[PDB]
């Protein structure tokens, strides 16, 4: 006769979700720099990334229903506020600003407002007449010369990110607790959302930099020997096409002007770091990209993008339609200060059948409200000296638009304002499962009495 | 063989019985944003105790191997021993038995420990 | 319009009629996002049908519809005098394309 | 019987001896004001192991049933079996024995394990 | 003897073999600045369950005593019984043998429970 036998420790898991803790590296732990934004007390990473490969295994991965990006996104947001609460508050900052244009000649565009305003000094009785150099995107004229005020100083309480911390994305390993295991789908050609032949049980996710770049993803994992385009629903034109590049595209961004710090005291012992006089020549920010590589990179995408739409169709790249400045342009932070680059010269081509660099006009913006947390706006202090920062473009957040009149041609546009798409470009090959070691099976075994 | 955690997950059930020791030890793994690990490692200890309590309430009281007097009912996907222990894996096994696992626990803990321990208690009554 | 509708359907109360939304292979056959609106003459359109057959709460349940391959259809049960309005079909043909519309008449001339 | 948690509370000790299974499975239950659910399930994982440790340190190592070699001192309400196992219930039982249970816990582990389990070793090393 | 927790610390291993029931009972102990006690009582139970899991995955499944079939390798401080159980204490013992405990545990679990438990299963399968 057959008797049921209990087996403990069996290799059995089920798709589930849980609170994934972190794991940071100890090689850069000496670089606390007074609690860098992301990692302060993150547990030290495992010295050995012990990953186990599995055979005769299949798992129905789904990068668009993945519960890890939801946990990572709310983690980054909650971790962001806890880095701003101990910083300085700039509620007394926005008074009527007598902003005049900086010392320049004709053919400026603006973009540099020399604002002078009364500021409460340490002593409540005395006041201080101090000036600063704000950007056009930070001030708006309220309505003698013109008077301005901070743009987000209605609506929201502006808060200055205290500059002791930094913004450089440090790799984060989202690790699962005991009883949970993260499965790394090591397959090459896999747009997520399907079965995975090669599933690897890894300790946890690889080093993931919490970068905020929207379109033109930066500091991202390269594709698998071929540009990987991932969409929740190809037919759904709105679905953001996540184009994972296989070869890193160089990009050189530069804050060309030499600005100084002011640290204007508004407290007792609270200092609004303001932009002093810009020493040197007055230029505007830009981001360079090798035209030889970018042309070749986009072409490699069209060859892959033509697979999902007819045998041969006309793929067109046009600059963003409209919206907030963080979607129409390429919003990202490299050297602690945020600047937005319009990138109209990056999506310009039109593909039918088959030395220089592009310079992108960039606009700098200090009063920031990322994640659209209305009522909570951040002020980014200036950075002394020029800001040169070279990153690797490894992604593209494209959106499709078409009247679909017989589907003769197709136009692809950039976008991806939501920051979950920045995480799905790294959290697509991972998923967490809870181990179910309790198992029953029939066997001729039978205990005694 | 020691193929690491979940080493032989895809292997045959007969061969997957020789790797239960690596996954039995890894089931325990030895402010703000620190609440994640503190609420996770309190979930890990509470989860492992749930399986250990079940392993105790049943007639096992033992690690990685247990045999009970509950006869295998034909309604629970009646097959043969060779058709299961070598043609299937632990992954495929529960996927078809995920109907009675809650009630299989029932008759295996009620009719066994409330009976064979009471029968053992009255056997030593003399 | 990309959707082909009958011009107008007339009828009498208490009876039942059927209005069809005949389209291509990319609007009704390619997707299951067929929808129907109710626009009273001079008022704003109001939705009564929005899935192959799933409808919202504010709609006479009598109104039901389905999808037959490359042809859609909406049937009207329990015709009443309040239904004297036009009805437009809506499906996702890789975009938003509406139907030509059909003016409904009950207890009245065509 | 499956009469839920504490189903046979008022039942006599003889009848309530067969319902220990349901009262053992439910002893584990599988911001501000959200600390209530955290600090409670930390108290449950620790309270459950408070008994599981004593149940292991004693000469039982088993579940729901245990017999030992410590003779019952008559000072602890010397009565007959039927006077207790059929006349009394568990509530009235400990209420009259909750005087000396601290010394019964010590004798169950000191005089049993450090004597018999140690005698078990000399039975194997001889 | 009951000399309190760690009472027989400096005593010989032969005499400290009877106080094991003591140093086990005291292994579980029944806002701001109050996070300390919660984190500590979570760490305590996690460490205790880690040790208990290590003990269970061995051929012991019980406390205060254990035996197995793994032979004492002659490289691991080849001495005599009185030369270890009477010439040293547990402190000097683990100090001089704070080399091989990990591999000893690994062998104890692998070579025994992945072999002797399946051996019992196959000898009861007949
Ligand atoms: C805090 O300050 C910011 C910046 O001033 C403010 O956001 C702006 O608010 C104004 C309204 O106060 C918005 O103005 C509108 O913009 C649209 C698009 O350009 C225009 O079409 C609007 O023009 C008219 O449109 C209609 C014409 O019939 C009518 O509604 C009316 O006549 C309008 O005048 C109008 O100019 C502006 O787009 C935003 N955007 C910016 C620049 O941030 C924010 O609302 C303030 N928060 C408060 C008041 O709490
Ligand atoms: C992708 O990864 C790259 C990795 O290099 C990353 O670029 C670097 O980011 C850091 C941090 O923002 C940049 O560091 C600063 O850069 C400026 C200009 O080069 C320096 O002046 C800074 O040095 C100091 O001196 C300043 C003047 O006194 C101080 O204000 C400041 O506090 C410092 O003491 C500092 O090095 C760095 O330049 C870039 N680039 C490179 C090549 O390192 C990039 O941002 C990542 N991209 C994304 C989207 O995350
Ligand atoms: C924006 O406007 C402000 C205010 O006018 C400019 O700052 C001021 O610039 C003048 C020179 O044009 C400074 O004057 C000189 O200061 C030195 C200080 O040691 C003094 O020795 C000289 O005799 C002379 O007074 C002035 O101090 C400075 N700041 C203030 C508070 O007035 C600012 O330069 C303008 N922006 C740019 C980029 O030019
Ligand atoms: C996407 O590409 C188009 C390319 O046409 C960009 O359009 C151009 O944008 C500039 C800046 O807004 C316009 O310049 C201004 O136009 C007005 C009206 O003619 C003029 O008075 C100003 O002096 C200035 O020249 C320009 O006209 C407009 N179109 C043309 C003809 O180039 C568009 O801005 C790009 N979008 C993004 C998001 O980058
Ligand atoms: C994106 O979403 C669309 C809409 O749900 C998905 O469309 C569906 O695609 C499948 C094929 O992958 C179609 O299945 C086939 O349909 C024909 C006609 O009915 C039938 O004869 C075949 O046997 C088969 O069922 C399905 O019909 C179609 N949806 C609808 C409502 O027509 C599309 O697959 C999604 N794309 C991705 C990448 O997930
Ligand atoms: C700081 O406060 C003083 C208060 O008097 C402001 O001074 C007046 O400013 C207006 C506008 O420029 C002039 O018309 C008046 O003549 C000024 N009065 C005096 C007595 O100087 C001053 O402008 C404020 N500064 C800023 C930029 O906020
Ligand atoms: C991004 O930069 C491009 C640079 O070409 C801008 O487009 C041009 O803007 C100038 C502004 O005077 C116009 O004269 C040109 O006709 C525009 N088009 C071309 C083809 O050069 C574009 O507007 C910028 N986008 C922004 C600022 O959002
Ligand atoms: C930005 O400009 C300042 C000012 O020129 C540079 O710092 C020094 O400033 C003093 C006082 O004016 C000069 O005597 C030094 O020669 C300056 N040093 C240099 C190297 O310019 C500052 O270094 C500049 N920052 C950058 C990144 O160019
Ligand atoms: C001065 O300020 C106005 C208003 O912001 C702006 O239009 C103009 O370009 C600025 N510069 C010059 C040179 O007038
Ligand atoms: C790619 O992603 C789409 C998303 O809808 C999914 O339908 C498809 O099956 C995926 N393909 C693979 C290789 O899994
Ligand atoms: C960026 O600068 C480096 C160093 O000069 C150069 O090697 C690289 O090609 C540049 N990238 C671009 C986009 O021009
Ligand atoms: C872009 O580069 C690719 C690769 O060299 C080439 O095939 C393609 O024709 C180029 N496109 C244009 C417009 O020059
Ligand atoms: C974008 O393409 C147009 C031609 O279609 C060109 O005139 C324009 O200069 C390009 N963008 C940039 C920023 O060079
Ligand atoms: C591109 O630059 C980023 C900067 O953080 C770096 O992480 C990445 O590894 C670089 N690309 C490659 C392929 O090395
Ligand atoms: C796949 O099956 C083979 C059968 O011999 C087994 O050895 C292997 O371990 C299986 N895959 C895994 C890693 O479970
Ligand atoms: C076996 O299955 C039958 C039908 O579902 C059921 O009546 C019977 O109680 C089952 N026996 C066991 C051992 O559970
Ligand atoms: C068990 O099987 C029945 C059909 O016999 C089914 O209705 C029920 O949903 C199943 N329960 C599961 C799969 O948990
Ligand atoms: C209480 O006593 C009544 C009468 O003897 C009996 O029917 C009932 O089952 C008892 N309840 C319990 C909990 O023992
Ligand atoms: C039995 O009771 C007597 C009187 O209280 C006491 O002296 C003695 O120690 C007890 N024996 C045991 C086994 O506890
Ligand atoms: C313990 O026993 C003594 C003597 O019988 C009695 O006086 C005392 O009340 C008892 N304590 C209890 C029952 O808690
Ligand atoms: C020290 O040794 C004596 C015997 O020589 C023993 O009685 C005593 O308990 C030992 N101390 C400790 C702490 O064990
Ligand atoms: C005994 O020690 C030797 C090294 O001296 C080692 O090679 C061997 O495997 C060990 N044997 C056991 C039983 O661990
Ligand atoms: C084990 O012994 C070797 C040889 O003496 C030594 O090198 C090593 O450090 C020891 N490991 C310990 C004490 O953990």
């Amino acid at each position: 006769n057959l008797w049921v036998t209990v087996y403990y420790g069996v290799p059995v898991w089920k798709d589930a979700e849980t609170t994934l803790f972190c794991a940071s590296d100890a090689k850069a732990y000496e670089t606390e720099k007074h609690n860098v934004w992301a990692t302060h007390a993150c547990v030290p990473t495992d010295p050995n990334p012990q990953e186990i490969h599995l055979e005769n295994v299949t798992e129905e991965f789904n990068m668009w229903k993945n519960n890890m990006v939801e946990q990572m996104h709310t983690d980054i947001i909650s971790l962001w506020d806890q880095s701003l609460k101990p910083c300085v508050k700039l509620t007394p900052l926005c008074v009527t600003l007598q902003c005049t244009n900086v010392t320049n000649n004709i053919t400026d565009d603006g973009e540099l407002k020399n604002c002078s305003f009364n500021m409460t000094t340490e002593l409540r009785d005395k006041k201080q007449k101090v000036y600063s150099l704000f950007y056009r995107l930070d001030v708006v004229q309220i309505n003698s010369n013109k008077e301005y005020r901070l743009i987000n100083c209605n609506t929201s309480a502006i808060t200055q990110a205290c500059p002791k911390v930094s913004f450089e994305p440090i790799p984060i390993h989202y690790c699962a607790p005991a009883g949970f295991a993260i499965l790394k789908c090591k397959d090459k050609k896999f747009n997520g959302t399907g079965p995975c032949p090669s599933v690897s049980t890894v300790q946890c996710t690889h080093g993931i930099k919490p970068v905020v770049s929207t379109q033109l993803l930066l500091n991202g994992s390269l594709a698998e020997e071929e540009v990987m385009i991932r969409s929740e629903n190809i037919t759904n034109n709105a679905k953001n096409i996540l184009v994972q590049f296989n070869t890193p595209v160089q990009i050189n961004c530069t804050r060309p002007n030499n600005n100084t710090r002011k640290s204007i005291r508004i407290g007792p012992g609270q200092a609004f770091y303001a932009t002093g006089d810009i020493i040197g020549d007055i230029r505007q920010a830009h981001c360079n990209v090798s035209k030889a590589t970018w042309n070749e990179t986009l072409g490699k995408v069209v060859k892959q993008l033509r697979k999902h739409f007819g045998n041969n169709t006309i793929i067109r790249f046009a600059n963003s339609s409209g919206g907030d400045l963080e979607v129409t342009t390429h919003s990202f932070n490299c050297g602690g200060e945020f600047f937005y680059c319009n990138t109209s010269g990056l999506f310009n081509s039109t593909w039918i059948s088959n030395n220089d660099s592009i310079t992108l006009p960039c606009r700098i913006k200090q009063i920031i409200n990322m994640w659209q947390r209305i009522g909570q706006a951040m002020y980014a202090p200036p950075i002394q000296g020029v800001i040169r920062c070279v990153s690797n473009i490894t992604g593209l957040i494209l959106t499709r638009d078409g009247g679909s009149t017989n589907s003769t041609t197709e136009t692809f546009r950039p976008g991806g304002g939501d920051m979950r798409d920045n995480w799905r470009s790294e959290l697509y090959k991972y998923k967490v499962v809870k181990i179910e070691p309790l198992g029953v099976a029939p066997t001729r075994c039978k205990r005694r009495v | 063989v020691f193929l690491g955690f979940l080493g032989a997950a895809g292997s045959t059930m007969g061969a997957a019985s020789m790797t239960l020791t690596v996954q039995a030890r890894n089931l325990l793994s030895g402010t703000v944003w620190g609440i994640k690990q503190l609420q996770a490692r309190v979930l890990a200890v509470e989860r492992y105790l749930r399986d250990q309590q079940l392993l105790g309430i049943w007639g096992c009281s033992g690690k990685l191997i247990c045999c009970t007097n509950v006869p295998w009912n034909s309604s629970w996907s009646n097959r043969n021993l060779s058709e299961i222990w070598d043609n299937m894996t632990w992954l495929q096994w529960d996927k078809e038995i995920s109907n009675y696992t809650q009630i299989i626990y029932g008759l295996l803990e009620e009719s066994q420990n409330q009976q064979e321990k009471n029968e053992q208690d009255l056997l030593a009554l003399d | 319009s990309a959707l082909t509708q009958p011009a107008s359907v007339s009828g009498s109360p208490g009876q039942s009629i059927t209005i069809s939304c005949t389209g291509s292979s990319r609007d009704v056959g390619g997707f299951d996002l067929v929808s129907w609106y109710q626009q009273h003459p001079g008022k704003a359109p109001k939705l009564m049908i929005y899935e192959v057959s799933k409808r919202p709460s504010g709609v006479s349940n009598r109104f039901s519809a389905s999808k037959s391959g490359n042809t859609a259809s909406l049937t009207i049960s329990g015709l009443q005098a309040e239904d004297e309005a036009d009805y437009y079909c809506y499906s996702y043909a890789d975009g938003v394309a509406f139907g030509g519309g059909t003016k409904l008449t009950v207890l009245g001339q065509p």
